[PDB]
């Protein structure tokens, strides 16, 4: 039982509303604001099947009004990027399973 | 003889003028650093696990 019983297909199924942060160049207080908005945002327009365009229409507009005018946010299963950003303007947090969320302010 | 001291007083009046001053102000925006991140299914799960 515990970790040994737990398989990938059981772990993903067991828990969908988990949260895990990889990088965090942005300030402590501004993360707390964004993290709540993106989680609530994606789950809303997750729909029957996960519209990756629809998710990042909502997150783009929300983070334009909330902070600054030129805010760029991309989500995906898997990808490689190099992205020039301003200081303390970038959060990289992936959602459970196969969802990688990069958000920054250019 | 018609122009007196009590038939033509002679007042002085100026306005208070601030001294002119020449100053420099250079505004340079926050430094912008390149970041490179790769995400694969395993690296997500590895952290998640």
């Amino acid at each position: 039982k515990a970790v040994t019983d737990m398989d990938i297909n059981e772990l993903r199924k067991l828990m969908i509303g988990k949260a895990i942060i990889n990088s965090s160049d942005m300030q402590g207080d501004l993360l707390q604001e964004a993290q709540d908005v993106i989680q609530s945002g994606i789950e809303n327009n997750s729909a029957p099947v996960l519209n990756i365009e629809a998710a990042c229409k909502y997150i783009k507009e929300n983070l334009d009004k909330k902070f600054g005018p030129t805010w760029q946010c991309i989500i995906g299963e898997g990808y490689a990027y190099d992205v020039t950003v301003q200081n303390n303007t970038l959060l990289f947090m992936f959602y459970n399973g196969n969802l990688a969320v990069l958000i920054f302010k250019s | 003889t018609l122009r007196n001291k009590f038939n033509y007083n002679t007042r002085e009046c100026q306005t208070i003028n601030p001294s002119i001053r020449e100053r420099g102000v250079s505004t340079e925006p926050p430094p912008s650093d390149t970041i490179c991140g790769n995400i694969t299914q395993w690296e997500i799960f590895d952290a998640y696990y």
